[PDB]
RNA sequence: CCGAGGGUAGGGCCCGUGACUGGGGCGAAGUCGUAACAAGGUAGCUGUACCGGAAGGUGCGGCUGGAU
RNA sequence: AGCGCCGGCCAACUCCGUGCCAGCAGCCGCGGUAAUACGGAGGGCGCGAGCGUUACCCGGAUUCACUGGGCGUAAAGGGCGUGUAGGCGGCCUGGGGCGUCCCAUGUGAAAGACCACGGCUCAACCGUGGGGGAGCGUGGGAUACGCUCAGGCUAGACGG
RNA sequence: UUGGAGAGUUUGAUCCUGGCUCAGGGUGAACGCUGGCGGCGUGCCUAAGACAUGCAAGUCGUGCGGGCCGCGGGUCCGUGGUCAGCGGCGGACGGGUGAGUAACGCGUGGGUGACCUACCCGGAAGAGGGGGACAACCCGGGGAAACUCGGGCUAAUCCCCCAUGUGGACCCGCCCCUUGGGGUGUGUCCAAAGGGCUUUGCCCGCUUCCGGAUGGGCCCGCGUCCCAUCAGCUAGUUGGUGGGGUAAUGGCCCACCAAGGCGACGACGGGUAGCCGGUCUGAGAGGAUGGCCGGCCACAGGGGCACUGAGACACGGGCCCCACUCCUACGGGAGGCAGCAGUUAGGAAUCUUCCGCAAUGGGCGCAAGCCUGACGGAGCGACGCCGCUUG
RNA sequence: CCCUCGCCAAGGAACUCUGCAAGUUGGCCCCGUAACUUCGGGAGAAGGGGUGCUCCCUGGGGUGAUGAGCCCCGGGGAGCC
């Protein structure tokens, strides 16, 4: 299945998580299908989340499954609202 | 000195007696026809290779077939029947 | 019945394939040896590296031999070739494998560390 | 798309099948001077309509069989048996670069 | 039937190694002669041939990159 | 606080010791009784938790020369013809559009590189953004030159 | 238009030619001397030699029957674990390595009217009847052990049969299209599984078909090193007909038929090599290189093979042959670090038998959660870069 | 005991001046065949596979007539001891 998935990214003690749409089975630092955001869990700088939400519904909308992490982000970003 | 590994073993066999027995009727049942055809005795011919056509697609019900094997083994089995019935024809039964 | 000339194969990864018994070694005048007996040997033909090469002066113990050999129970066994164990001066196996069944007799014998490196004892 | 290209019919000497010599140009990726090369296809012609000297388009189809990757496509010049020449005379120049 | 491989026999390529043997490079102060550089004391060079401890010599034909 | 170095290249010099010995040496070369070249010392130059060495890659090397070299005597013209393949080819008109040029469009993953900004006190490291190509697929267009096909010429070439 | 320095050395001296040498930058480095701290990188380039010990893949009691132990009574049942068993799903991912491969392997652009894809999403339609075995368990034999065979009982999302056919498949017809794409009619053929709670209701599951999405397979143009002191190579060889095979094209495989296929635009052979994004240098052009990271490929002691499955011809799965090693009670048995540490050997040379699943990510699960040497971090090494001190 | 002849466990030249003697090998068909060479050869090099019988299918020749019959060269398939 397709996943919406944290791909790790910055250095030791420095996480920078891209918000990304992959394979389930791809390597988790792996070459991905799209980049749909990123996301800074420190939040040191002042847009530490962003989103392609109009993106990120339609991996939704066509199959992919989120994180129990990566869907906390991307209801903190609404792309579940109504 | 162990696993689960140990019980996809025991249980490969279990299947491959299973795959074995499903695939020697198949083609002992459909050649049976494919002789019947050429003697032709078209509705004893007709009549085996139906449960021929049966135990064909009842394999592709799980993984004893791909439904692609199913449908190509029922391609050839059915051709094979035609030309050998036309000469000395009278299809009856009907199959076809 | 093993003697001088006689051609020996080796049951054994010593390298040494091939030995030509050159002397038995039992007393001053033995005619013939059997299973258990040792003989001095030249080694005839080996594979490439072994430890043995072609041209050694060794020594082995007969292990199989194709003149079946007589038991007090009254039976006998024989085998289709002439067999052999290469040895040193303390009846030790210079390889560390054994091909192929030996007899019983070695038992006897005291060629211990043979019978148990064999996969089979007739 | 299907690559499609144009070539001449060397040999005909195979059922149901003619060898389609095609020759490309370009520059040289260092002198730049433009230069010719070329290659011989294996062609299907179920019908044995192609003969020698045959300016023949082949378009890039599903295996015929192993090296047979292409079918003819129409026919664009019939007789072209001097090009048939340039090839046949190349060949058997060979003979004469043996030891 | 195919079949890992094992066996028998005969080839090809490569590497290492060998009594002895060929010449090669190199090595402060060896022995022989003096071929070449001046017309170098027989102008030299040259392909070839033959000869001689050694450079070399000689023949044939060729070159001037030869002197007066 | 150490390591290399101080004859030229190449930045930094005097005294002693040694006497073609002991030794140095990347190259040219130093040492034979007044050695800035060997060894130590003083001093000096370069770097600095490093500094030297060896190995290897690119550069300097236009010393494989596409950019961007040569062949009388420096290394380099085949002993000479004839000729296959191949490379290359005069003037004029047109048809095509293969080369070639242009426009549009798809692809050219992320990371890296580069520019801007920001987060670790800085930096290295790292995040975010930006900007490009070449090459190839496709669609449209140009036709000078190269290509091809066709027709004409006579200056090349060949014949009388 | 942001980019381009040269020097030493043949001579008595000169100009030219020409080679050698030097100054620069770089390294997965190593060696000597020296050595304070921190950060981020990074560390078997040789023997793809051999390996002690632990660990690196499991999970569901919301599929099923059971032995045990603990909790509430009626020695019966609920419940909680617990252990193996049957049944799922995962184990084809992730992790290692660079041997082999000069190849459609890789790069780049395309083809599939010649193709598959579990779980995920969307749309359509359905679950109605009947039967059966095998482990667990009991009984017997053999053994040091590994560990078996024997008979009999038994459950289920396990297994078959019938039914229904929304539908699909196949064969022969016609229609569109044009390589096997799509329609339709006749005949034939194929569906299922149940479980949990609060219950004329949901939830997880099941079945057939379509579509999407993702992941693949196969095919083609083009690009891809050294030797021609390797010049000729080819019998499944090249093509055809029939068939077998597969998801699928094909000499991929078999029979027969034809006499072909390839090569100085370098065939065949020999050497070396995983390839690319990139890295290092360079004024650029170019040269060199492919460690770390990412993509792909290849292999899992050396070979061969298939089985199960959506998917493997499967590193921690199975069979067999070989080499090697080990246990043994000497009758017989076992193993595969190029997973993470660690050992030994070789080498100028290359690390901790550390911590935790808290994060991200993976597997299974309704879920609580469980596993996860992937990973996240900690450890050693001036190996590298950066920062700092010895005022 | 001699001659001529047959066989022999295990070994296989250890016999002897010498493998002397005697074994081995042995025809035909097919596959395949090295150094070297004066290009003929070496060559039957070496080394291998095949060989009977039955049934079935079939190709060419000779005689004859072009056919049958007689006869000569083959090819394929399936079996038997
Ligand atoms: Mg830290
Ligand atoms: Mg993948
Ligand atoms: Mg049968
Ligand atoms: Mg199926
Ligand atoms: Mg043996
Ligand atoms: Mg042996
Ligand atoms: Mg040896
Ligand atoms: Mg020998
Ligand atoms: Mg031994
Ligand atoms: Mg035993
Ligand atoms: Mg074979
Ligand atoms: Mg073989
Ligand atoms: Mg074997
Ligand atoms: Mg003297
Ligand atoms: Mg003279
Ligand atoms: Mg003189
Ligand atoms: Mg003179
Ligand atoms: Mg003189
Ligand atoms: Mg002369
Ligand atoms: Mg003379
Ligand atoms: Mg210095
Ligand atoms: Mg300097
Ligand atoms: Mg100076
Ligand atoms: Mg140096
Ligand atoms: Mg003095
Ligand atoms: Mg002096
Ligand atoms: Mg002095
Ligand atoms: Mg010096
Ligand atoms: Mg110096
Ligand atoms: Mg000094
Ligand atoms: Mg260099
Ligand atoms: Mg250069
Ligand atoms: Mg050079
Ligand atoms: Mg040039
Ligand atoms: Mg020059
Ligand atoms: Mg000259
Ligand atoms: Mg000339
Ligand atoms: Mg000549
Ligand atoms: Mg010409
Ligand atoms: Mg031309
Ligand atoms: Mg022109
Ligand atoms: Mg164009
Ligand atoms: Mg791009
Ligand atoms: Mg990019
Ligand atoms: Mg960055
Ligand atoms: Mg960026
Ligand atoms: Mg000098
Ligand atoms: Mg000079
Ligand atoms: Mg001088
Ligand atoms: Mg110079
Ligand atoms: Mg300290
Ligand atoms: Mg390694
Ligand atoms: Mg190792
Ligand atoms: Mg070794
Ligand atoms: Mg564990
Ligand atoms: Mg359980
Ligand atoms: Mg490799
Ligand atoms: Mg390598
Ligand atoms: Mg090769
Ligand atoms: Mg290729
Ligand atoms: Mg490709
Ligand atoms: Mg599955
Ligand atoms: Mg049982
Ligand atoms: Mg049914
Ligand atoms: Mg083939
Ligand atoms: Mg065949
Ligand atoms: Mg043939
Ligand atoms: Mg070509
Ligand atoms: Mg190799
Ligand atoms: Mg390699
Ligand atoms: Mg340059
Ligand atoms: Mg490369
Ligand atoms: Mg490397
Ligand atoms: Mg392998
Ligand atoms: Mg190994
Ligand atoms: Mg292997
Ligand atoms: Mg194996
Ligand atoms: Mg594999
Ligand atoms: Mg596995
Ligand atoms: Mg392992
Ligand atoms: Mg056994
Ligand atoms: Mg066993
Ligand atoms: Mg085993
Ligand atoms: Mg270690
Ligand atoms: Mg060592
Ligand atoms: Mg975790
Ligand atoms: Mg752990
Ligand atoms: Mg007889
Ligand atoms: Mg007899
Ligand atoms: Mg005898
Ligand atoms: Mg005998
Ligand atoms: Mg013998
Ligand atoms: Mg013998
Ligand atoms: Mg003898
Ligand atoms: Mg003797
Ligand atoms: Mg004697
Ligand atoms: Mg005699
Ligand atoms: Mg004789
Ligand atoms: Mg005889
Ligand atoms: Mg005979
Ligand atoms: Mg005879
Ligand atoms: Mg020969
Ligand atoms: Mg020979
Ligand atoms: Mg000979
Ligand atoms: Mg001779
Ligand atoms: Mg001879
Ligand atoms: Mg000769
Ligand atoms: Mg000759
Ligand atoms: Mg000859
Ligand atoms: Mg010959
Ligand atoms: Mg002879
Ligand atoms: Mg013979
Ligand atoms: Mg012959
Ligand atoms: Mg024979
Ligand atoms: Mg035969
Ligand atoms: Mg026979
Ligand atoms: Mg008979
Ligand atoms: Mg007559
Ligand atoms: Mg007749
Ligand atoms: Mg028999």
């Amino acid at each position: 299945m397709v996943k919406i998935r944290l791909a790790r990214f910055g250095s030791k003690h420095n996480p920078h998580y891209r918000i990304v749409v992959t394979d389930a089975r791809r390597k988790r630092d792996g070459k991905y299908i799209e980049k749909i955001g990123y996301y800074d869990p420190r939040k040191t700088t002042p847009d530490w989340l962003k989103v392609d939400v109009e993106r990120a519904r339609y991996w939704l909308s066509v199959g992919a499954q989120p994180t129990d992490t990566a869907r906390r982000l991307l209801r903190q970003a609404g792309v579940f609202r109504q | 000195r162990n696993l689960s590994a140990l019980k996809r073993h025991r249980q490969s066999l279990k299947r491959r007696l299973r795959n074995k027995a499903k695939k020697s009727a198949i083609k002992t049942l459909s050649k049976k026809a494919i002789q019947l055809a050429q003697e032709g005795k078209a509705e004893e011919a007709l009549k085996i290779m139906r449960k021929a056509e049966s135990l064909i697609d009842k394999a592709a019900k799980g993984s004893t077939l791909h439904k692609n094997a199913a449908a190509r083994r029922k391609s050839r089995l059915m051709r094979k029947v035609r030309q050998l019935l036309e000469a000395a024809g009278a299809p009856l039964i009907g199959g076809g | 019945m093993i003697q001088p000339q006689t051609y020996l194969e080796v049951a054994d990864n010593t390298g040494a394939r091939k030995i030509m018994c050159i002397r038995v070694l039992k007393g001053s005048n033995a005619k013939y040896a059997t299973v258990g007996d040792v003989i001095v040997a030249s080694v005839k033909e080996a594979i490439p590296r072994g430890a043995v090469k072609e041209g050694d002066v060794v020594k082995a113990v007969v292990v199989r031999t194709k003149k079946e050999i007589k038991r007090p129970d009254g039976s006998a066994i024989r085998f289709d070739d002439n067999a052999a164990v290469i040895i040193n001066n303390q009846l030790e196996p210079r390889g560390t494998r054994v091909f192929g069944p030996v007899a019983r007799e070695l038992r006897e014998k005291g060629f211990m560390k043979i019978v148990s490196l064999a996969p089979e004892v007739l | 798309p299907k690559k499609v290209l144009t070539g001449v019919v060397v040999s005909d000497k195979m059922q149901k099948t003619v060898t389609v010599l095609v020759e490309r140009q370009f520059p040289h990726p260092l002198y730049g001077k433009v230069i010719k090369r070329s290659k011989k296809y294996l062609a299907h012609d179920p019908e044995e309509k192609y003969k020698l000297g045959d300016v023949v388009e082949i378009i890039e189809s599903r295996p015929i069989s192993k090296r047979k990757r292409f079918r003819v496509l129409r026919l664009v010049e019939s007789g072209r048996m001097d090009l048939v020449e340039k090839y046949l005379i190349r060949r058997q120049n060979y003979e004469s670069l043996s030891k």
